[PDB]
């Protein structure tokens, strides 16, 4: 899938 | 567009009827994860467009998410808890069937499932 990346949880 | 409407939020011809499980449900259970600094992505319908995900409604058949989960509680949409407790479980089943095991949004769905079971482990009787 595409996929919502990074979401800066470190 | 790549979205749909989003989830119905008020059950039609349903009696007010409320309850300790229910008031824990939103005032306990969905106050604390919604507080949580990974809420956010599960905040509201996932939005296909302005997130450019053609694909997700392709696998995602049974939308939820916590906006939702809030709405339906505060307008006592839910007979009971075992209602609302289903759609938190499909929240999650959805980004874990959708997004690849080890994404960001997985662990943070993880760690929102984690705080959600210690809860309910703890539903009034
Ligand atoms: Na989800």
């Amino acid at each position: 899938v595409i996929g919502k990346g990074g979401k800066n949880i470190k | 567009s790549m979205n749909p409407p989003p989830p119905e939020t008020s059950n039609p011809n349903k009696p007010k009827r409320q309850t300790n499980q229910l008031q824990y449900l939103l005032r306990v259970v969905l106050k604390t994860l919604w507080k949580h600094q990974f809420a956010w992505p599960f905040q509201q319908p996932v939005d296909a467009v302005k997130l450019n995900l053609p694909d997700y409604y392709k696998i995602i058949k049974t939308p939820m998410d916590m906006g939702t989960i809030k709405k339906r509680l505060e307008n006592n949409y839910y007979w009971n808890a075992q209602e609302c407790i289903q759609d938190f479980n499909t929240m999650f089943t959805n980004c874990y069937i959708y997004n690849k095991p080890g994404d960001d949004i997985v662990l943070m769905a993880e760690a929102l499932e984690k705080l959600f079971l210690q809860k309910i482990n703890e539903l009034p009787t």
